[PDB]
């Protein structure tokens, strides 16, 4: 639960600063589509 | 060691040679097959070809400017189509997502042991951009007119209304370049193009 | 031939740990064979790992408690380490220095081979272009092994990849539609359970005419784990390539070799590459793994099946990456299939065999052999994703077409994966076995496979 | 048609965030404690080298 | 040759469902009809992957002793009642107590998947290190 | 050293030895104990044990392939709970998640340094597995047989009416196998499946 | 008292016989003397990057984060000298005290004390930032020598139970506080909602004491126990019926 199994080297390491940069891309996305919802939650009660 | 430029062999050959011809292994169970991946694959050779394109084809450097970009354009649009799904989008991303489609499986697709594509004779390979770059022009050119001024349409008039347009256009991959004379093949594309200027003028 | 007599010296001039110099040695050998003889009546066995003028050093193999600077003698041989080798010893069980441990007789040599071998001419070597029949579904339906392939079967510490290994030892043969075929059984660094079971299973089900045994435990001297698999091999490239038969090598616990190489090397204070593996471990598991294929002229072939166990279930472990480097596939024995109770637990989606095409159709198992094996490779794909999805988004999701796809998952797991390690299927109903799985599917949904095939193989 | 359109955005922000927090909070930290874990083990394997 | 009717619809449940008007016949061996005897409601049964109660298309009898029942290891079933049924008064329909068959119909008379759902589901499975195992082996 | 399972005594231990079970990844620095660690963990001797089995006990067997079936269901479940969070859980396997929490708790979980559990004889750890695993098939059954049709009956409600039966599964190990019978705890075992039997019959 | 005073500008390899200094008197005072005595080694880590140094310069070879190969046996020639004698009234209590680099407790400091050493009592950095004096992690905490020291004729009868609940509690409430960041406040029943109000009342009326309270052995389970009845009784399950039926009900 505290690591992902792999173990160190240099290919490991660019392998999971790629899957934390591919991440940061999925939270960016999920981060303003909720927003994007609430932008039109506010105005069905701003109706 | 599994496609990385961590390793200090292949990130030290791309310090050093000008093509590369980047492949990858997430784009071959596609059976496209070559596995091009043309996002991380260069060639610092069109420069020094500036003056064989321009004066012996003297047309492909702009549509390979354009050709490139098209591809470009749908990488950036390809994630908000994956979680969004083509919802409320706009209509001329629609062409570059459809002209698109039509480069990555009838311009860079490919088959080895085929009579068709075991040789692409490159008047031919400029032949089929020559077609497929102005219908991608011809299709932002009347969605940009007529966005405004009266029966304003989008895509899904036009592909149910132009299949068969779309089949001509999808038939250049499948003639073959070996049986067939070698201005056989360049009428065929310069007579698709009256049907592809005429065409456009039987919707407008 | 051999005509001068062998100097024993007595000029012992330093012992540091397995390593043993000399001094006054006169014109020694690279690698050559010496034997010692320890003052309380005791004798050893050496060989030479440098020499340096008039001084040779010396590793020996069975230990160096007792080795004194005063009463040690070395009698130099004055030759490398040659193996005895015979036609009729296949039948016979040999420890890990070549010496029988069945109870019976020193080999009576036919010609006295070098161990080392020699290189194979890359111009009198010709692309594999058969089958071996192994009896397992899930190695011979989807991972199809050719004769001159080598094709790891990758592993776990915990998992059955002993109990495969034997049941490939029972259960190999041709694709028959057997006085030329035989195994050579190498086992390097198993524990005392291990070679007992070996040994008790090659008795007990009779099959021990063609097989032999080159047992070498983990008790036993780590330089005899390094000649082991050289052993091997040497008898296999006379029984192919002299004998004329298809000769399949099985080497279990490859990662015990590499862990005595390490252990080697560490003696000689020489410099570590990868994770502590020495520099040279690249072309030395290419000297093992490259004695293999099939020739120009004679009739027989080598075919290989080493076994390896991944640290930690780690494939970036050098031992993996270095021999996924060299060889032709791999076969994954899986974790997460063994502790759902499947024998053998095989993970197909990972697993490859690079020579699949050169092995199987026409003349060589059957013709619908190519479209099965990927057909169900599909469906067990999109089974795992299935399966995969709907515990992250629920159960009332699927669709009816949906639920199809995981009753192939269960039923491939337990009519072609589970087969029973005494169960000897041939390929013949590994596909008869294969092919009333994909009827659980429509004819509309079988798209992986030809019309001009499943017009002929489908309806039942 | 306004309250029923109300009840269908408020179910689909609900699960939304709970996927936003389950990568700040959960897929993201395990990913940054490998990575320092990666920088750690490979500054020894330097030293002992 | 054998089989059964029902009456209303079939429905994933599994209480017993159906009324009086569901009957088992015979055509092949013999002709004949066997309708209901109210001495139970036991008629029709649907369960599709639990594990207290048993898993198939059952007609008849009670759990594990239908008069006719077809099993989810397709291809199986049986027809247990042995002196006769309870619901239906109907004998032992096949020529073993349990048969094996290959073809079945389901006739009427008178009158996307969970992997293109979610996604967001796919995207938290590629971004948790999960693979995909299927690109280019499925459709769209 | 440092909790880390990748030391070399370990995987050098693991091709030697013939059984090998070790601490969990997350406990171990808290104190849970005993863990298990299914990754590495494994006993050769399984298959060398059932002619000893089915002589002597003869239905263990049977109750050790579902307790390691509990516990290799909710080691799948605990990742996806820790994703979705309870949401996507018919009300079939939020069940395995709280034998699996009763198991991990109760029946492995073991203090060593009590008077009433440094010794488990063979029959205790049997009579303490029979009636985890007839509670499973017990409430499993409560749930799968009221399903579609109304009176769902959840986990929820079996933890609302059934809240000292639980209790008393996790006071089978406060039995101590020598103040007590071995008759006697066998005597007290069978009245809590006499109570387990009639705490379903009121449910139903 | 008796100080032993090597401050920061003092030499680095007199700290090598420092705490050999103090033992050695530790040691008279409690095998001769028959003393009880209370050894404080503060910043052992100072020990050891005087050691590191001195093997440095010496060119050994050297061992885990470049700390030397004869640690284990170094601090265990250190922390050993401790414990009762046969026919001697004294004894040495030993309190080291650490600081771990970057809070990590798999350094080599913290590791292999912990190897020698009988238990470890923990500082963490998360409950000092909350105001929480004393700020003790009792989830890596550990007495290896608490199982026989406390129980009936001891202490109390009830000892060995509180504690192991009050450890089981805080161990749960830890994972649904992490489980509350996922799903939100509101998707958690009504018996987590009782895991999340035992960590408000037990890092504060429990842990947290203020530097000049002597709470007892009996005031301390006199606290833990209206902690213990914030469940109710069917869910302490690591206490037994026998003490349940006295302890509880107050």
């Amino acid at each position: 639960k505290d690591r992902i199994e792999i173990f160190p080297s240099r290919m490991a390491q660019t392998i999971m600063k790629a899957r934390l940069k591919g991440a940061q891309t999925g939270r960016n996305l999920l981060k303003k589509k909720s927003d994007a919802l609430t932008l039109r939650f506010r105005q069905i009660l701003k109706k | 060691p599994g496609g990385d430029f961590s390793d200090p062999v292949t990130s030290a050959t791309l310090g050093i040679v000008q093509v590369f011809w980047g492949l990858d292994k997430k784009l071959a169970q596609r059976k496209h097959f070559p596995s091009v991946n043309w996002l991380i694959s260069y060639s610092k050779y069109m420069r020094a070809l500036d003056e064989y394109y321009d004066k012996h084809f003297t047309e492909f450097v702009p549509l390979r400017t354009k050709a490139k970009e098209i591809l470009q354009e749908e990488e950036d649009l390809a994630e908000i189509v994956q979680l969004v799904g083509k919802a409320s989008l706009a209509e001329t991303d629609k062409i570059t997502l459809e002209v698109a489609k039509l480069i990555k499986d009838d311009f860079l697709q490919q088959n080895g042991y085929t009579p068709y594509d075991r040789f692409c004779p490159f008047y031919k390979t400029v032949g089929m951009l020559s077609n497929m770059i102005a219908f991608y022009d011809m299709a932002r050119r009347a969605v940009e007119t007529t966005a405004q001024s009266d029966n304003k349409i989008t895509w899904s008039i036009i592909r149910e209304h132009m299949g068969e347009i779309l089949y001509k256009l999808s038939s250049m991959k499948f003639k073959d370049p070996v049986k067939d004379g070698e201005a056989k093949i360049k009428a065929d594309y310069a007579q698709l193009l009256e049907d592809m200027q005429n065409a456009f003028r039987s919707l407008e | 031939y051999l005509s001068q007599p062998r100097l024993t010296y007595k000029t012992v001039s330093g012992v540091n740990g397995p390593l043993v110099i000399l001094d006054h040695v006169k014109f020694p050998r690279y690698a050559e064979i010496v034997h010692l003889t320890l003052p309380d009546g005791t004798k050893r066995s050496g060989q030479v790992l440098e020499v340096s003028g008039s001084k040779a050093v010396v590793q020996v193999f069975e230990g160096t408690s007792g080795i004194d600077a005063k009463k040690t003698s070395c009698e130099f041989t004055g030759d490398i380490l040659r193996t005895p080798v015979s036609e009729d010893m296949l039948g016979r069980v040999f420890n890990g220095s070549g010496k029988p441990i069945d109870r019976g007789p020193v080999v009576l040599a036919e010609d006295f081979l070098d161990i080392m071998g020699q290189p194979i001419n890359p111009q009198c070597r010709i692309y594999p272009e058969e089958m071996i029949q192994t009896g397992i579904s899930a190695i011979d339906g989807m991972n199809s092994i050719a004769r001159g392939q080598k094709i790891p079967i990758f592993s776990a510490a915990g998992l059955p990849h002993n109990e495969i290994a034997a049941q490939i030892c029972r259960q190999a043969g041709l694709v028959k539609k057997e006085e030329n075929f035989a195994i050579v059984f190498a086992a390097m660094g198993v524990n005392m359970e291990t070679a007992r079971f070996f040994k008790s299973d090659f008795e007990e089900n009779g099959s021990m005419d063609n097989v032999c045994l080159f047992l070498n435990l983990a008790n036993d001297p780590t330089i005899e784990r390094i000649i082991t698999p050289r052993l091997a091999l040497t008898t296999a490239e006379f029984l192919a390539y002299q004998c004329e038969k298809h000769v399949l090598v099985i080497l279990t616990d490859m990662s015990s070799y590499a862990e005595a190489l390490r252990e080697v090397s560490a003696a000689r204070e020489e410099v570590p590459g990868r994770r502590g593996f020495p520099g040279y471990m690249y072309t030395d598991l290419a000297t093992i793994y490259e004695r293999a294929g099939r020739v120009e002229g004679r009739n027989g072939s080598i075919t290989q099946i080493p076994i390896l166990t991944m640290p930690n279930d780690d494939i970036t472990h050098p031992i993996p990456d270095l021999t996924g480097y060299i060889t032709e596939g791999q076969i994954y024995v899986d974790r997460q299939l063994h502790n759902r109770q499947i024998y053998p637990p095989i993970n197909v989606l990972p697993s490859l065999s690079r020579l699949m095409k050169s092995a199987i159709g026409e003349g060589m198992t059957r013709k619908d052999h190519a479209d099965v094996s990927n057909q169900l490779y599909a469906c067990y794909a999109i089974g795992k994703d299935v399966q995969a999805m709907k515990a992250v988004v629920g159960e009332e999701a699927l669709t009816s077409d949906d639920l199809l796809y995981l009753e192939f998952l269960q039923k491939f797991e337990r009519n072609f994966i589970a087969q029973g390690p005494y169960e000897n299927r041939t390929v013949y109903e590994t596909l008869d076995i294969g092919w009333q799985l994909l009827r659980i599917f429509p004819k509309e949904m079988l798209k992986r496979i030809p019309q001009s095939t499943l017009s002929e193989f489908y309806p039942r | 048609s306004l309250q029923t359109s109300f009840v269908t955005l408020d179910e689909a922000i609900k699960i939304t965030n709970r996927r936003v927090n389950a990568i700040e909070h959960v897929i993201i930290p395990r990913i940054e404690r490998t990575l320092a874990y990666i920088i750690t083990e490979l500054d020894e394997r330097e030293r002992e080298e | 040759v054998f089989g059964g009717f029902a009456s209303c619809s079939w429905e994933v449940k599994p209480q017993f469902q159906g009324d009086n008007r569901c009957f088992l016949f015979s055509i092949c061996p013999s002709m004949a009809v066997y309708t209901h005897t109210g001495y139970n409601d036991h008629y029709m049964y649907l369960n599709h992957g639990q594990q207290t109660i048993p898993n198939g298309l059952g007609m008849g009898g009670q759990h594990n002793y239908f008069g006719l029942w077809v099993d989810v290891d397709f291809g199986k079933g049986h027809s247990r009642a042995k002196p006769t049924c309870t619901t239906y008064n109907s004998p032992q329909l096949s020529a073993q107590e349990n048969f094996q068959f290959d073809k079945m119909e389901v006739w009427a008379v008178g009158d996307k998947s969970i992997l293109d759902a979610d996604p967001e589901a796919q995207a938290l499975l590629e971004i948790s290190g999960h693979s995909r195992h299927s690109e280019g082996l499925r459709e769209v």
